[PDB]
């Protein structure tokens, strides 16, 4: 019942249509951070602590 | 005119801005008077239409 079909006369039958669909994105932002004296990087007991 | 300019990276980071984020620019002068001859400047006031 909705095939596309012509008849002899042919005429303003059989019109279609289209659409163009959008997509989106964004950039965000993240970070951290932390602090450290001196005093706790030289006179502690592991030498490897930073 | 003395300008002083320290754009955003790693010379604005500091344990208040860890990130280093803002930047600034600064234009600061010197300017003075000496006025010799007071005799010499005139002035006048009067009033002027809309």
């Amino acid at each position: 019942s909705k095939l596309p079909l012509l008849t002899e006369n042919g005429g303003r039958v059989n019109r279609v249509g289209f659409t163009r669909l959008s997509r989106e994105g964004s950039i965000h932002k993240f970070g951290f951070f932390y602090e450290f004296t001196q005093e706790s990087l030289d006179f502690d007991s592991d030498d490897q602590l930073k | 005119f003395n300008v002083m300019t320290k754009m955003p990276g790693k010379e604005t980071a500091d344990r208040n801005d860890p990130y280093g984020e803002t930047g600034f620019s600064s234009i600061k002068w010197y300017y003075g008077i000496l006025v010799k001859r007071p005799e010499r400047i005139a002035v006048m006031k009067a009033v002027a239409p809309l």
